[PDB]
């Protein structure tokens, strides 16, 4: 078999419920990117921007798979550090040449994590011809999107030279964008009630446990959001979904309301008026259906 | 010519002109400067003799030959009555290094004369401005001749000896014969009854290397002017042609050539199989009978075949190297071909191997890809190897009525991951008096400077920062950075002399934003109208969302048919990208195609059948035609009908929004009239012209 | 074009009593010299003449003349 | 109309008045001492034949 | 499909003929022919300047010892440092009077100058394929570089086009006025004649005046009837 | 004036001010550069109506607007000064301008009195003047309300694109801000887009729908079986007032009747507020068309109603596109090779027939059997035969369109044809049929050396293909020689475009200068200077 | 398309392609007399 | 040869890239495990540009 295998998980559900789950997953499950990047030294043949844009999208979940939950709740961060020079043999850079650290985010502890050996067979950059007289080296560090760079965290970087880091960070800090940057861990769709996950399975860890952690996080968040959903029962301001009992008309203007009412017989779009009886909505029934769907999803995942 | 004017070569015909190359400029300047030098020496000696005695030669007149200023002016862009021979290289694209040195310029004629066909590219000409119809591009098979003086003399001697030896008794008619000229110099007069033989035997001997030169031109003019012309001089346009001899295509009577071709070069073919190919110049071409294609030749009867002297190569060899970047131009409207040639030279590429060394302006592509639906010329010239775009997934549909009038939709995650990312690099230069540079006083504009008075490496400069200390003595008089976007300092070079010279190279990466400009290889250009999130885009059954959405109507109203064929072939390649031997196999779709659409469809069908042997007829048809069902992400339901959907090589153009934006609140004035000054880099104001004034009066707003 | 007793081209001002500044704006390049030679005295009504002296053209809202009646203000007492 | 090539030139055997920008410019110029196109219309053809 | 293969054969390089990159080949040679051969022929001159008495007393100017050398740094160094990329050419000049004597040739020197160590001539040099110039016969090629540019004094890259010559190879016909025509042509010396000589001629024919069918020029030839001139030249 | 004696026109002297086109008057007096101005690339926006314009942040953060000091505004000015929001102050009594630098400025120098003003950052719904060059007519320069938008581009509604002759492939537009109170009132009334709705001469609306919207309109009128939920999904935010009288199924005609909320008649289009034509096409919804619905609504009440209809109908058309989609595919054009093969065979046969007939005539003339024709008559006969062949191709294409419509009623390309947007039998003939004769100055290309155009044909050739009759279609692909004639036509067109661009501007300026001073007087008459040009302005003494 | 009031139709004249906006600039007797 | 994910769909392609560029396996063998059209194109057509060594020092006086 291969180090990486592409797989699919398919489940059949009520169309509105499948859409609800898909949109919830895309809105709530956010894996941070390595967009806080500082180049400390660069005498290679590639400019800083190429290195930084490439490193921003390292697939890090296959390394930090033991800390998924806390990473998804943003109680824990991570960083990567690279320092590599030309060599006579193996004159290239793999993902095994990095060092990976986890950040507690409460005590600001920085701790090293284990590296799978399969990472030795990945490729990032190939050096030019080796010349002893001249130098050809790269050194850089990158933090995940939500991290705050202050003296407290900097004091823990005992593997670096703090003066160089301070200088280069002061150089680059102005172009780092301030908002949170993330990716979706895998691809999720639901064409006509057919909920499908396109995922990648690696040889060195069990994918089912990681999938279960993600699904549990999603289910908890979705139930919490459902419990706190309110529909204004006054007049329509054309900005939020609302219900007029005088006319008995519902103005649908958000996705959760759309999916819930469609689950109970409506056929609405995202900015539309409809004649719907609000007494037909039963939140507990919807929550029970969601829980059953999550159990079914986990069962489908188990049979890979 | 008095009685039949239209049958005599026109003054705008290429038959009566020759072309100057790089070395000829230098040769002419050397000639003129040497003559001026000798003239000045003579005048000085004469004046010295007139005033003084002994014929004394003054010094300071025999130490300045004047070649230095002549050459400097030449490179500056002045040459006799022309001012366009040389220019500063604009570093837009790699292919420009081919495009510009293969251009031919004409003195101020704008109509497309027939004599330009087959030797110049039909579609590569300026589309607007003062140069419209005045600059042409050589075809990939055309060349301009060179020859040395000694070679010239030897060739002329051999030709004259041949004439005087093999035709001793029939070269002194002078009353009813055909005059024979070499470079317009009359040397004999041939008996009319023997004209044909003389030409045929000549050409044969030309192809065997008898005269020591394979590019000699011989023309037989017979309408009623009755001349035989021989041309050997430099500056002539020449191409290879297939030989037809006595109604017989020689290529078809050389069985060994087919087996031996793979191991031979062009000169080997000329040496070992003469009479298969002949080098022909434009004047000889204009007076010959040439069959347009081998296929057309094979369909004629022998008597018909006997009327022809040459046969032509396929049409793809009649385009230039720039037009060879396009696909299937003969399946589209011609105006689109002109536009496509214009915008191909503005596509961002792997400009230079010295990106980190050269201190110059430039734009560089970041994660390049090599095109795989190409022509042979694009491969031999190395334009393909240096890349000018990326393969992206497109859909042809209307997206909520947003992508209208050439606007496009682009995906946010595609941009985030590096899709069609570029880097712009700029050069800055200043000269400073030594006292000002060493002057010891911190102004707010010096925040990026080091203790040595120079900007720090890897710092980002803003719109008010200085690059080097320049104080006039207690006032700051330094130049300032004046771009609306920041840039990183990549390199600094300093020269210390009576003055201080500082050169700085800066770089900035520029991910696509609203207003940036893109295009395809069929001239479908547009700007970014909306950046859409991945969750807002329609998707197919495999979960794929398009990177770019283009409105479909413009494909059919402008009749750019070859875009659809390009998408079909790119998908076919993606299904099966390798040979039976497992080697990477590009697909050949030349400009001036000549291959049927049905053959391409069959090739695509074979690729898909190799990929997945078990496909239904409907699925196979959908794959061949690149049609898919897409789903609305808001409701997860299919659209009414299937959508054209697939990959294509997409180009980014050098027109960026933040390079054009301008705004002024208040600023400097001109001294004489006391009105707002001009210049984007100097904070000038926009001009309110008199046509705008007309409009305001038409509104009645006094 | 036929406002006078004879047709007149669009390239010239022959029969119309166009002012000197109007002709100069049109592009005569000798109108001022000839006007000085003939001692011409002219009113200021054309759009070009109004633009030259920063006056409001007699177009649209500018076709009328505006006054202020202070009668009611002066009949009010503090 | 000029910039879109709206008007297409045609060949004719008899004197005609052309369309497009050039003819409008000629009309506004009002140049003298040039030939003019004169049209004769009748219901008796002998007068025209002479 | 044999014609397509033969066409492809022209586009690829031909090492046996010295063609390493077809698209720009003709330009390379064009410059190589000038710097290596034609410059020497133009400069190497030995000409009279003035004559006295009767072809026995004349001043003569001679130029010889023409040498051209390339720079000592690569074009990338020239770009970085801000220098220029020029070859250096030097030559020696002699001015001497000659008196023709029955005993043979008498030579009396007047002046002599040399440029052995001086920027006597600076000639911009063509970078060429692989950042390799025709003067330097090195053995290293920078990959993915095709050249075709110059670097000027201010370290700015320059590039040029080709131009159509003013002199035509066929006579020009023109209708001067109704039943009055002209036919103008030019004549130029062969390449091996220094300095080059030019002549421009015009033939005029007017139906009203057939006796004045005249060939003429400007201050270089007589105005004569072309038929009578042909009789004079050919004796027919 | 050095030109009195010499002939050089480069020296500077007194006359330089009135030398040529670069006069001082026409470069600095009737035109000039201005302070509060901007320019940028444009893009579309569906959140902006025809009455509005979107301004990028980098412009909002530089341009400034004026607040005059008087009894009504003094407290607001004091608050703005306290909040560090004032950028400039002007003392009118001393004619002095002061710039309030952040962290450094003068307090005692600011004593606000009536007639002074302050300048702050420009605010939303302030009017601004903007346009696209060249400014050929009135609608290229208009005043609109500012809305804050994202990016660095200026955003316009596609509803005004036609009136400015604008598209989104790199066009730029310019802005100016004028804040004198009289100018503000004039901008708010006279230059507002709602006031400009109806064209001055022919009276049709100058704003409307474009491109795929047209097809949407055509489709919306034809959809038949809809439940109330689907109707309301289409109507979106305009569905609040929809009245489902007693029905359960609805048609597109019902939607159109609701959109036209008025019971009016017009021969042809309308009867009691309902469309009675067979279909809705370009002439109903596009700008500058003679059957516009917005035009009828404006005639009935006022321009406000017309502008409202334009906004609402555009919104619903785009919602239809969002729900159902639209796109043309390659299969719509060429499902298989049957029809193209048939037409190609027809052309191959007919051209050979024509050549044989011509050869027979030439052979008869070459002998003593008939007197030859004139050159002109011979050319006319050959041209007639070739034109007949082209007309045969046209008829074949029309029959094919009809048959395809019968067999495949939902063909999107034929939908474009039916709705009246860019597709017709001639264009389809070019794609699938034949190209036909190429002409320069109304004639085929002239012969030049041996009585021929290219050496692919024998001397004195009589082959029509050798003089620009192209047999192939675009799907087949043109040959090299055919491509020559095609490019001849294309390049001649481009060159003529440049020359005409040069000449038309000169003529236009002369005419504008000549007619500039002709106005309507106070009695409805047309006068220039002191001369009466016409008794009744538009024959009616009513607005044109 | 259909015909309703064809005698009052208005014909559209609008170029499809327009030029992109401008950008800032940033004797040997060896010639014919040319009479 | 430099990005670690597909720009179109975001899938990980670093392992196949090592298998292709360093081990020099056949394109068919490499693609055996890659299904999406976009990823196959990226692996088949992406290159690392040709470049010279950087001239040092970067700041020179
Ligand atoms: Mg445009
Ligand atoms: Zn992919």
């Amino acid at each position: 078999q291969h180090p990486r295998e592409e797989n699919s998980i398919v489940v059949e559900l009520e169309p509105s419920l499948a859409t609800f789950i898909k949109q919830g997953f895309n809105n709530l499950v956010k894996w941070p990117l390595l967009n806080i990047g500082i180049v400390l030294s660069n005498t290679s043949t590639a400019v800083n921007e190429e290195w930084l844009t490439a490193v921003e999208h390292i697939p890090t979940m296959k390394i930090f798979y033991k800390h998924i939950h806390k990473i998804l709740t943003r109680e824990m961060g991570f960083l990567v550090y690279l320092k590599r020079s030309q060599s006579e043999r193996d004159n290239y850079i793999t993902l095994y040449d990095f060092d990976y650290y986890i950040i507690d985010k409460d005590t600001n502890s920085v701790t090293m994590v284990d590296k799978p050996t399969e990472l030795k067979e990945t490729l990032l950059h190939v050096f030019q011809e080796y010349r002893l007289k001249s130098s050809q080296t790269i050194e850089l560090i990158a933090f995940s999107s939500g991290t705050v760079i202050n003296e407290d965290i900097v004091s823990k970087l005992t593997f670096l030279d703090v003066e160089v880091f301070n200088r280069e960070y002061n150089n680059v800090k102005t172009i780092i964008d301030p908002d949170f940057v993330f990716r979706s861990p895998f691809i999720v769709i639901s064409p006509m009630g057919k909920l499908t996950f396109f995922v990648e399975v690696y040889s060195w860890f069990d994918f089912k446990s990681c999938f279960k952690d993600i699904i549990d996080f999603l289910e908890g968040a979705l139930i919490a959001n459902i419990h706190n959903h309110m529909i204004k029962v006054g007049n329509c301001d054309e900005t939020v979904s609302s219900y007029n009992p005088e006319s008995g008309m519902l103005f649908v203007n958000d996705l959760m309301t759309m999916n819930i009412v469609n689950f109970f017989g409506c056929n609405s779009r995202l900015e539309s008026y409809h004649r719907f009886d609000m007494t037909k909505v039963d939140v507990e029934l919807f929550i029970k259906a969601l829980s059953d769907a999550c159990k079914k999803i986990l069962s489908a995942s188990n049979r890979l | 010519c008095i009685f039949h004017t239209s049958r005599y070569p026109d003054r705008d015909s290429m038959v009566c002109h020759r072309i100057l190359t790089y070395g000829k400029y230098f040769e002419t300047l050397a000639h003129d400067e040497l003559e001026n030098y000798i003239g000045n020496i003579r005048n000085d000696i004469m004046n010295n003799h007139k005033n003084r005695g002994t014929y004394a030669v003054n010094i300071h007149v025999l130490t300045t030959p004047g070649l230095n200023h002549a050459f400097s002016s030449l490179l500056s862009g002045k040459f006799k009555k022309s001012d366009g021979s040389y220019r500063t290289h604009p570093h837009y694209s790699w292919m420009q290094n081919i495009s510009i040195p293969r251009s031919v310029g004409f003195y101020p004629v704008r109509k497309y004369h027939p004599s330009q066909y087959l030797y110049f590219c039909s579609s590569d000409v300026p589309e607007r401005g003062p140069q419209v119809g005045l600059v042409s591009q050589l075809s990939v098979l055309s060349s301009i001749t060179n020859i040395l003086t000694s070679e010239y003399l030897d060739l002329e001697k051999k030709i004259c000896e041949y004439i005087r030896s093999y035709y001793k008794d029939d070269i002194s008619y002078f009353e009813t014969g055909f005059p024979i000229t070499i470079e317009n110099a009359l040397v004999a007069s041939l008996n009319p009854n023997m004209i044909c033989d003389f030409v045929t035997d000549f050409r044969r001997r030309k192809r065997m290397g008898f005269f020591g030169n394979l590019e000699v031109g011989i023309t037989l003019v017979r309408d009623h002017m009755n001349e035989i012309r021989i041309n050997i001089g430099a500056g002539r346009l020449v191409r290879p042609f297939l030989v037809v001899d006595n109604g017989e295509l020689m290529m078809d009577v050389c069985p060994e050539l087919e087996s031996r071709l793979d191991d031979m070069t062009f000169s080997d073919i000329q040496k070992e199989f003469p009479h298969v190919i002949e080098m022909v110049d434009i004047e000889q071409f204009t007076f010959s009978n040439v069959c347009e294609s081998v296929q057309k030749f094979r369909m004629m009867s022998k008597d018909e075949r006997k009327q022809y002297d040459l046969c032509d190569f396929p049409a793809e060899f009649r385009d230039g190297y720039v037009a060879s970047s396009l696909v299937g131009i003969n399946h589209n409207s011609g105006p689109r071909a002109i536009l496509g040639c214009a915008q191909a030279k503005q596509a961002i590429s792997c400009l230079s191997s010295d990106i980190r060394n050269k201190i110059d302006n430039g734009i560089h592509l970041m994660y390049p890809e090599r095109p795989i639906v190409i022509s042979k010329a694009l491969e031999t010239s190395k334009i393909a190897a240096n890349c000018f775009g990326q393969h992206v997934t497109i859909a042809l549909m209307s997206y909520k009525g947003i992508n209208q009038e050439d606007g496009i939709i682009i995906k946010k995650q595609f941009i985030q991951r590096g899709g069609l990312d570029i880097v712009t690099a700029k050069k800055h230069q200043v000269e400073i008096p030594l006292e000002n540079f060493n002057n010891k006083e911190r102004s707010n504009a010096y925040s990026k400077l080091e203790s040595n008075g120079l900007v720090r490496l890897n710092a980002f400069l803003e719109s008010g920062d200085a690059m080097a200390r320049n104080i006039s003595s207690s006032f700051d008089v330094s130049e300032k950075y004046t771009d609306m976007y920041k840039s990183r300092v990549e390199r600094v070079q300093v020269e210390l002399t009576d003055k201080v010279k500082v050169r700085v190279l800066t770089m900035k990466e520029r991910r696509p934003i609203l207003g940036d400009k893109f295009t395809t290889r069929t001239s479908q250009k547009g700007t970014v109208a909306y950046v859409a999130d991945e969750t807002e885009l329609p998707y197919d059954e495999n979960g794929i969302t398009p990177d770019v959405i283009i409105n479909s109507t413009s494909i059919f109203s402008r009749k750019t048919i070859s875009m659809l064929i390009e998408v079909i072939l790119t998908a076919a390649y993606s299904a099966k990208p390798y040979n039976n031997k497992g080697e990477n196999r590009p697909v050949c779709f030349p400009s001036s195609n000549e291959t049927s659409i049905d053959t391409y469809m069959q090739f695509a069908k074979q690729c898909y059948e190799h990929s997945n042997p078990k496909l239904s007829d409907e699925e196979l048809s959908d794959k061949i035609f690149c049609e898919k069902i897409l789903y609305d992400p808001e409701t997860d339901k299919p659209y009414a009908s299937k959508v054209f959907f697939g990959p294509i090589y997409y180009l980014r153009l050098r027109h960026l929004t933040q390079d054009k934006a301008t705004v002024r609140c208040r600023g400097k004035k001109t001294k004489l009239i006391r009105q707002a000054n001009e210049g984007r880099k100097r904070g000038g104001g926009i001009k309110f012209g008199e046509m705008e004034r007309d409009c305001l009066i038409a509104h009645g707003a006094a | 074009l036929c406002a006078s007793y004879e047709p007149e081209s669009v390239n010239k001002f022959k029969f119309g009593a166009a002012s000197t500044l109007k002709r100069a704006t049109f592009g005569d390049n000798k109108a001022l010299l000839n006007a000085a030679l003939h001692k011409k005295s002219e009113p200021i009504n054309d759009n070009s003449s109004c633009h030259f002296f920063s006056k409001v053209p007699n177009i649209g809202t500018g076709y009328y003349k505006y006054f202020i009646d202070l009668g009611l203000l002066m009949r009010m007492e503090r | 109309q000029a910039l879109s090539s709206f008007h297409t030139t045609e060949k004719s055997g008899a004197v005609k008045q052309k369309l497009g920008f050039n003819e409008f410019n000629n009309l506004t110029n009002l140049s003298k001492n040039k030939t003019e196109i004169i049209t004769l219309v009748s219901d008796d053809i002998s007068k025209l034949q002479s | 499909e044999m014609d397509q293969r033969l066409g492809y054969k022209f586009l690829v390089p031909d090492p046996k003929a010295g063609v390493f990159y077809r698209p720009l080949h003709f330009q390379y040679v064009s410059y190589s022919n000038f710097i290596l051969h034609r410059l020497h022929e133009i400069l190497t001159v030995k000409r009279p300047l003035l004559s006295f008495k009767n072809n026995t007393e004349r001043i003569m100017i001679e130029i010889s010892n023409v040498k051209v050398t390339p720079p000592d740094y690569s074009p990338i160094i020239a770009s970085i440092k801000g220098k220029s990329y020029d070859a250096l050419a030097t030559f020696t000049v002699n001015i001497f009077k000659e008196v023709m004597t029955k005993e043979g040739i008498s030579i009396t020197k007047i002046s002599s100058y040399e440029g052995k160590d001086s920027h006597l001539i600076k000639i911009p040099l063509l970078i060429g394929y692989g950042n390799k110039n025709p003067l330097d016969t090195a053995k290293y090629l920078v990959p993915n570089v095709i050249g075709g540019v110059f670097i000027n004094k201010q370290s700015v890259e320059k590039v040029g086009i080709n131009l159509v010559e003013k002199i035509t190879t066929w006579p020009k016909f023109r209708v001067v006025k109704p039943n009055s025509f002209t036919f103008s042509f030019s004549s130029v010396s062969p390449p091996n004649v220094l300095p080059t000589r030019y002549r421009h001629y015009k033939i005029s024919l007017d139906i009203s005046q057939l006796e004045a069918l005249n060939i003429s020029s400007t201050k270089t030839f007589i105005t004569v009837n072309i038929v009578l001139l042909s009789q004079y030249l050919s004796r027919v | 004036d050095i030109k009195i004696i010499s002939n050089n026109t480069t020296s500077i002297n007194l006359s330089y001010i009135t030398s040529g086109k670069n006069n001082m008057i026409r470069s600095y007096i009737v035109a000039r550069r201005k302070d509060q101005t901007a320019r940028s690339v444009i893009g579309p926006s569906t959140s902006i109506t025809v009455n509005e314009v979107g301004m990028p942040a980098y412009i909002r953060n530089t341009l400034t607007e004026k607040i005059f000091v008087n009894a009504f505004t003094v407290d607001k000015v004091k608050q703005l000064l306290a909040s560090n929001q004032v950028k400039f102050y002007f003392n009118k009594r001393l004619n002095q301008l002061t710039r309030i630098r952040q962290g450094k400025f003068i307090k005692n120098k600011i004593h606000l009195l009536p007639g002074d003003w302050v300048e702050v950052a420009v605010q939303e719904y302030t009017s601004i003047i903007f346009g696209r060059q060249p400014s050929l007519h009135r609608y290229n320069v208009i005043a609109s309300s500012i809305r804050a938008t994202e990016g660095d581009t200026i955003k316009i509604s596609p509803g005004i694109a036609n009136s400015q002759n604008a598209d989104f492939d790199g066009d730029e537009e310019w802005m100016i801000l004028e804040q004198n109170p009289k100018a503000v009132i004039e901008q708010s009334i006279l230059m507002y887009p709602t006031t400009l709705l109806k064209h001055d001469i022919h009276g049709a609306p100058v704003y409307g729908s474009i491109q795929d919207e047209i097809v949407a309109a055509y489709s919306l009128f034809r959809i038949q079986d809809l439940c109330l939920d689907e109707v309301l999904n289409i109507l979106g935010k305009y569905g609040r007032e929809f009245d489902p009288k007693g029905k359960c199924k609805f048609s597109g005609k019902d939607i159109y009747t609701y959109l036209i909320g008025e019971k009016i008649n017009y021969p042809g289009l309308l009867k009691d507020g309902e469309i009675i034509a067979n279909d809705v096409d370009s002439n109903f919804v596009v700008a500058m068309r003679h059957l516009s619905l917005a035009g009828l609504l404006s005639d009935h009440k006022s321009n406000v109603e017309g502008i409202n209809f334009i906004i609402k109908s555009s919104y619903v058309f785009k919602r239809y596109l969002s729900i159902y989609g639209f796109g043309v595919t390659f299969k719509d054009l060429r499902p298989n090779s049957t029809f193209t093969n048939k037409l190609e065979a027809i052309n191959v046969e007919k051209i050979e027939l024509i050549k044989e007939a011509y050869a027979k005539y030439l052979n008869d003339v070459r002998d003593g059997k008939i007197v030859p024709l004139s050159k002109a008559l011979e050319a006319d006969y050959v041209e007639s035969m070739l034109s007949n062949l082209t007309n045969l191709n046209i008829r074949e294409i029309e029959e094919h369109m009809r048959q395809t419509l019968i067999d495949d009623p939902d063909n999107n390309l034929l939908k474009m044809a039916k709705a009246g947007y860019k597709v017709n039998p001639t264009e389809l003939m070019y794609i699938l049929g034949t190209y036909g004769q190429q002409r320069i100055d109304g004639e085929p290309a002239e012969t030049r050396v041996l009585g021929r155009v290219l050496p692919y044909y024998l001397p004195d050739s009589k082959d029509p293909e050798g003089r620009g009759y192209i047999l192939n279609s675009l799907t087949k692909g043109l040959t090299g020689s055919q491509y020559y004639f095609s490019m001849l036509v294309a390049r001649s067109q481009s060159t003529d475009i440049v020359c005409e661009t040069s000449r038309t501007g000169t003529l236009a300026r002369k005419i504008i200068k000549k007619m500039e001073d002709m106005v309507v007087d106070g009695y409805g008459q047309v006068v220039i200077g002191n001369t009466l040009i016409k008794y009744a302005a538009n024959y009616t003494k009513i607005l044109g | 398309t259909q015909s309703i009031h064809e005698n009052k139709e208005i014909t559209e004249i609008l170029p499809d392609n327009n030029p992109s906006p401008p950008e800032s600039p940033e004797d040997r007797n060896d010639e014919p007399p040319e009479d | 040869v430099f990005q670690l994910v597909c720009s179109t769909c975001g899938k990980d392609i670093s392992h196949e890239r090592y298998k292709l560029i360093i081990r020099k396996k056949s394109l068919k063998d490499v693609l055996v495990s890659v299904k999406n059209e976009c990823c196959r194109l990226k692996l088949s057509t992406q290159i690392e540009p040709q470049r010279n060594l950087t001239v040092q020092p970067l700041l020179d006086i």
